[PDB]
């Protein structure tokens, strides 16, 4: 039982519709859509980057454990 | 009082916790995963009751009873599906639920973030006794591996390993012991749930901004009854779809052996969400030294509370803590992948690196950051 | 050292996440092992019963048990006797003990094959390119007495001699008995006597995309529907002054 | 069995190296393979327990 | 989706498959005298010839 | 008579250009170990490396003629 | 008028609103499981022992 | 339905091994709600009186 | 009566009677040749000769 | 069971070797025949 004594507020307005009385989804493409592509765009130099690292580390570490298992010609030339 | 709702001694209590519950209004997606890990637990739990009443805790009936169950039994190996795949459902969300706590900064409701790691530890001693069940080659080889990792401690050691094992090595007294265990703790689970949601109401949840949410709160009901079911179909196609398109995708053939005492599998590799911890155990050579970089690997989460050192408690307007973030987050999916590599050149020296640098993410680097960070800000 | 070939992925035709098993060549498969395999490999875990209304009818079931003698008792003087097999009888096994079992192939343990495909990374690839993957060691490598040369098996060198070969058996059924044809039967069968479900399993997985698709979509309104009211809603801060 | 870079043994889990004699050489394994205690009373016969 | 994992959940706990598997028992009337009982376990129960 | 299509395919993508090299390689691993008495090569991989050229060609089309 | 006869004969009354709950999944279950059931068995025409059944059926 | 057959067998022990094993824990539940319902009104006494001046 | 219950208690989980009853095995070193490692099952452990 | 209340162990192995036991399957997959060991239960006098 929180809701009364939560905080001290003064001189805030605020307007809402029903939901009946609105659109579910509105403005896909005028608005969803280019803030989709904002906050994509603001966050894949800092999420992509150690990512990409890791997955480089893995294709290296798996090639170069292939690539032991292979013969070395020097070993037997003469 | 006028309305049931707030009188009566039981309904009073789903009234305080779902229903005229104050939530802040901006919480995400990450904060979908507490209600869902809720959902596992009581799945795993039904599956599990559904699952016992045909299984058979010898060493001699193991095996077969669970081929029994998923060949004769009426959508038996539905519910088996259910139970094996739920509990990777169940890791997929504990480690997200933890991300976001730690990204968050959520650890600084202490009480509620320390029972948190009960949870986790009490979740995996589940996995670790419920996986033993089918008595399959990886079942007892890993309960052996895992066993005699407590014959390191010193002293007490090798009798605490007999001891829990009943006998002189993994065996029948220590199936039947571990079914006890397993039928048993989903329930401790289930009560210390109960723990840690308690210690939350004393504040409430915390927010994407790390900032007050008293001056815009809202009713649990039905902003997020309905966003929680919304999160739960979303999380259940990719279960279901595993659980019945590719069932086996996650597991160990070997296990499709029954256990032989005297033939060890070649590749011995850990279910997958345990990987991580094994590569960090194996990073350290010595037997010793890797039982405590394993311990240490979980416990380190109590300290996380005691390494904040921002002004501000989530890392949104945090960027370099940010990167960092990433950065322990790939690191682990390096441990992951370590953790499923035989011991041999690249690996061990890139399994030490990755332990190394797990370690000094946590214990260093965050807390430096931090206080750089606030004398960026000039504080 | 560990040097390892592994198989190619075959097109099976129960491969896609809605193909079911072509139940022509899982009936097939069941004669290969029942006629070959079964001599040395036990099935322990299907029935004759199983594979009514799957493979075979009633009656080609009931037949199937009853050219099996198994062994039943004690009867009234404490005395085990024969009998001739009923559809709930298990497949019979080629040997009493794997002790008996290596007595009779070199020391060598011939699996159960009831989970074969699932025990076995590649499953029914594994098991196809083994069966038909044999040939002649290269250079510098001798297989010991007992053990045959085969690239798919781990260490090269296992201890089952070539089981299968062109026209070593008749399908009745008129299908060109090729050692490939074989093959693939008998592994699609294989992939039957292990998930048994592997059909119904995939008209489940069917519904639940379909249905799964529609409540989510159903539940993605509703969740927008509420929160439009926060969604769109607007504040401003007017003090006195 | 008979494997090793000391003709002994090998553990595939971690990869510990015995000898012949059944001793740690390489490897995690702190000690050496146990050796029963057994006696040879007993012409073409081996007594261990 | 609630009606159906209800109905395959509860039917997990009626007769199974290898128990439903049920075949028939023949009794030689040449071992019971004029007058006889004779009890032959069978589909659970007991079978009174 | 009877033709078993694995033969006939196997023959067909042993003309393979990956194949050839492949097999090449192979012969003369073969000729050099065959040709010593004191030398550890073998030719495991080159044997290897052939079938695994070989048999990823016939796993497209033998199923194809299979039944 | 659909959604609009459909709100006051099934939608508006909470008692109404469970009925049409009821044999919405009645009639749905029946369309759904029949429809998903050819769906499957069209896309596996000829390998199912309800395809191969009667050649061997005979008695 | 209860036996998992036609009479009390195996399937009708293992569902009542795994029954055994629940139902405590339901009863410590439920024990809970019962001492939760109590605590509304505190216990009675003897005397069937008001004990609120003596408690 | 806590240390003693407790202790009672405890120790039901440790090897019980059955367990700790232990035998010995003999070996024919007749089917053992010169360079091999023959592997015996024993008290749980295998036994190498 | 016997040792240290009615028999001594030397007494027990003795009372348990005068019987024959089932053991194997041997290497043949062959059941075999051995003396008692302490570690037996009493024989049975019927297999049924
Ligand atoms: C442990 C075992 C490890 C096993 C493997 C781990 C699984 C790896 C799969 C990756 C998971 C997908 C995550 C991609 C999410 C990308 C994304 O949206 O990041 C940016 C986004 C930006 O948010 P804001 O700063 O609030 O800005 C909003 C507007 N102001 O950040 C977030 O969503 C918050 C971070 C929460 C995600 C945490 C999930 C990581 C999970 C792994 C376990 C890690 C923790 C263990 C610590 C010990
Ligand atoms: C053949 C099959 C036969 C089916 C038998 C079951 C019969 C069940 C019928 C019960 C009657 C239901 C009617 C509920 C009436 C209450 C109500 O107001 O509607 C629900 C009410 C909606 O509110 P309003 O939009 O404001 O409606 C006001 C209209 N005047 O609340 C809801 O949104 C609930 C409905 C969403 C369901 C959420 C479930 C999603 C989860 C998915 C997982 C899948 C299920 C698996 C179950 C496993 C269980 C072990
Ligand atoms: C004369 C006995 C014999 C026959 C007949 C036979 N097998 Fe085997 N099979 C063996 C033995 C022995 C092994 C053990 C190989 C080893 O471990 O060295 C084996 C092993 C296998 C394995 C794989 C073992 C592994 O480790 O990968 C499979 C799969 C298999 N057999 C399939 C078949 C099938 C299918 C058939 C019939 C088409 C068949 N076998 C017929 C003797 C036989
Ligand atoms: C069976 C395990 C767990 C369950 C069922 C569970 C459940 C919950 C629930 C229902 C919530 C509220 C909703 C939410 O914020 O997601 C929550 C919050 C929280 N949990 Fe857990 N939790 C579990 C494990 C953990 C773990 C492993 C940790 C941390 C090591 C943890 C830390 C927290 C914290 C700190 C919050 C605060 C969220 C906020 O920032 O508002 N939980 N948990
Ligand atoms: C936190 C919840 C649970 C988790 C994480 C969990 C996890 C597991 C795991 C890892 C397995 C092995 C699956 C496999 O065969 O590969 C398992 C087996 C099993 N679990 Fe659980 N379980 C949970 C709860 C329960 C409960 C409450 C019961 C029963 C009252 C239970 C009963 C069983 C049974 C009978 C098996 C053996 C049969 C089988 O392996 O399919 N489990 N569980
Ligand atoms: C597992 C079973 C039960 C447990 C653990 C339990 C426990 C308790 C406890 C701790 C109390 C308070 C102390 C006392 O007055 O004795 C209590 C009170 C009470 N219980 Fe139970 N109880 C159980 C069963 C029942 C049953 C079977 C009934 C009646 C059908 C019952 C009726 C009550 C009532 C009415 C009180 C009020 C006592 C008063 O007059 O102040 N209880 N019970
Ligand atoms: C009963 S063996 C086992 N239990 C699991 C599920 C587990 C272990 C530890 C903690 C939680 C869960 C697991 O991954 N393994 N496998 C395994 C295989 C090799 C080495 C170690 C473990
Ligand atoms: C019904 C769902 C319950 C979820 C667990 C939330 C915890 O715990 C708290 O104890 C108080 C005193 O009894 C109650 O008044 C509160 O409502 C309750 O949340
Ligand atoms: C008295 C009522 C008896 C009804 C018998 C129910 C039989 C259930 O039949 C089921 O049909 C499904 C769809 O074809 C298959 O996928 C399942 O394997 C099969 O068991
Ligand atoms: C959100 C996930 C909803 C899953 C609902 C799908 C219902 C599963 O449908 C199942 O299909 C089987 C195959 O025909 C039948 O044998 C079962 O009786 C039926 O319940
Ligand atoms: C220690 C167990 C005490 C009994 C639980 C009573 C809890 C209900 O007590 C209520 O909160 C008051
Ligand atoms: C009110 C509770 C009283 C409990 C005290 C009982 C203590 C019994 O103690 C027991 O006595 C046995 C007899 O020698 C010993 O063999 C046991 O080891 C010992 O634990």
């Amino acid at each position: 039982i929180h809701f009364g004594n939560l905080a001290r507020v003064r001189h805030i307005i605020t307007y809402s519709l029903s939901p009946f009385e609105q659109r579910a989804i509105p403005n896909i493409f005028s608005d969803a859509l280019p803030n989709v592509w904002r906050r994509f765009s603001s966050q894949v130099f800092k999420v992509a980057p150690p990512f990409l690292g890791a997955y480089l580390l893995y294709s290296w570490g798996t090639q170069e454990f292939e690539r032991l298992k292979r013969k070395n010609p020097a070993d037997y030339e003469n | 009082a006028p309305n049931i709702r707030k009188s009566h001694p039981l309904l009073k209590m789903i009234n305080n916790s779902l229903i005229d519950l104050p939530a802040p209004s901006n919480i995400s997606a990450w904060w979908n995963f507490g209600s869902l890990l809720a959902v596992c637990l009581m799945t795993q739990i039904l599956t599990g009751l559904l699952l016992a009443m045909h299984y058979t805790a010898d060493t001699s009936l193991a095996f077969s009873s669970v081929a029994h169950t998923c060949r004769n039994v009426q959508y038996g190996w539905l519910i088996r599906n259910l139970h094996a795949n739920g509990a990777s459902f169940f890791f997929i969300c504990i480690f997200l639920h933890i991300g976001r706590g730690l990204y968050y900064g959520s650890y600084l409701y202490k009480e509620t973030w320390n029972t948190g790691v009960i949870l986790l530890l009490t979740l995996m001693a589940t996995a670790f006794v419920g996986y033993v069940l089918p008595w399959g080659q990886m079942s007892f080889w890993g309960a052996t591996v895992i066993t005699n990792l407590f014959s390191a401690i010193p002293y007490i050691g090798h009798t605490l390993v007999e001891w829990a094992w009943g006998g002189f090595s993994v065996d029948n007294p220590t199936l039947t012991r571990f079914f006890a265990l397993h039928f048993l703790l989903p329930f401790a689970i289930a009560g210390i749930t109960i723990i840690h949601l308690t210690f939350l109401h004393e504040s409430g949840s915390n927010n994407p901004l790390g900032i007050s949410s008293d001056s815009d709160k809202i009713p649990f009901h039905p902003y997020y009854s309905f966003k929680d079911i919304l999160g739960l179909t979303l999380m259940l196609t990719p279960f279901l779809t595993l659980a019945l398109f590719s069932p086996n995708l996650l597991g160990d053939p070997e296990n499709f052996t029954p256990a032989n005492p005297l033939v060890t599998p070649p590749h011995i590799k850990p279910e997958w969400y345990f990987l991580f911890a094994y590569a960090i155990l194996r990073s350290i050579p010595n037997k010793l030294g890797g039982v405590l970089a394993l311990a240490a690997s979980v416990l380190i989460l109590f300290l996380i509370p005691f390494l904040h050192k921002s002004k501000q408690r989530t890392m949104t307007f945090r960027p370099l803590s940010q990167t960092l973030f990433w950065l322990l987050v790939a690191n682990l999916l390096i441990l992951t992948w370590i953790g499923s590599q035989p011991v041999e050149h690249p690996f061990i020296i890139i399994g030490q690196m990755a332990s190394l640098s797990y370690f000094t993410i946590l214990l260093i680097l965050f807390p430096t950051i931090g206080t750089l960070e606030n004398k960026m800000l000039n504080y | 050292g560990e040097l390892e070939l592994h198989p190619p992925a075959f097109p099976w035709s129960h491969g896609g996440p809605l193909s079911a098993l072509d139940h022509s060549s899982v009936r097939r498969g069941f004669q290969v092992y029942k006629q070959v395999c079964s001599a040395c490999h036990s099935m322990d875990y299907v029935a004759f019963r199983n594979l009514i209304g799957v493979t075979h009818t009633e009656a080609e079931a009931k037949a199937l048990a009853e050219e099996v003698e198994v062994q039943d008792g004690p009867d009234e003087n404490g005395e085990l006797f024969m009998r001739p097999g009923k559809i709930s009888d298990y497949f019979p096994k080629p040997y009493p003990n794997p002790e008996a079992a290596r007595a009779a192939n070199n020391g060598a343990l011939p699996p159960d094959l009831s989970y074969i495909v699932n025990a076995r990374h590649g499953g029914e690839d594994y098991v196809f390119s083994l069966l038909t993957g044999y040939c002649d060691p290269p250079a510098g490598v001798v297989v010991r007495e007992g053990l045959h040369y085969n690239p798919y098996f781990p260490g090269q060198a296992i201890g089952m001699a070539p089981p299968i070969y062109n026209e070593i058996l008749e399908y009745d059924d008129g299908t060109p008995a090729t050692m490939s044809q074989i093959a693939k039967d008998v592994c699609t069968f294989l992939r039957w006597a292990a998930e048994p479900e592997h059909d119904q399993r995939k008209r489940m997985g069917l519904k639940m995309l379909l249905i799964s698709a529609l409540l989510t979509s159903l539940l993605y309104y509703m969740k927008r529907h509420k929160w439009s009211v926060l969604k769109s809603r607007k504040m401003a801060y007017r003090p006195p002054k | 069995a008979n494997s090793g870079d000391f003709g002994g043994y090998y553990c595939p889990c971690h990869g510990s190296h015995y000898d012949a004699s059944g001793r740690i050489r390489k490897g995690p394994a702190p000690y050496n393979l146990e050796v029963p205690t057994y006696q040879f009373v007993g012409d073409d016969l081996v007594v261990v327990g | 989706a609630a009606k159906n994992v209800v109905t395959q959940f509860i039917s997990s706990l009626s007769a199974s498959a290898d128990v439903l598997a049920l075949s028939k028992i023949e009794i030689k009337l040449s071992d019971i005298p004029e007058g006889k009982n004779v009890a032959f376990k069978w589909r659970g129960k007991p079978l009174f010839v | 008579e009877l033709v078993d299509p694995l033969t006939t395919i196997r023959e067909h993508c042993e003309q393979t250009e990956k194949c050839v090299k492949a097999r090449e390689r192979l012969e003369l691993c073969d000729a050099r170990v065959s040709s010593r008495s004191h030398t550890e090569e073998q030719c495991t991989e080159e044997l290897f490396d052939f079938l695994h050229a070989r048999d990823h060609c016939v796993a497209h089309k033998l199923f194809n003629k299979l039944k | 008028a659909l959604l609009r006869q459909a709100y006051s004969a099934l939608f508006r009354r909470t008692s109404t609103f469970a009925l049409t709950v009821v044999l919405g999944a009645v009639l749905f279950e029946r369309a759904f499981d029949q429809g998903a059931d050819a769906i499957f068995e069209h896309l596996n025409e000829g390998k199912l022992w309800k395809h191969i059944k009667h050649k061997y059926e005979a008695s």
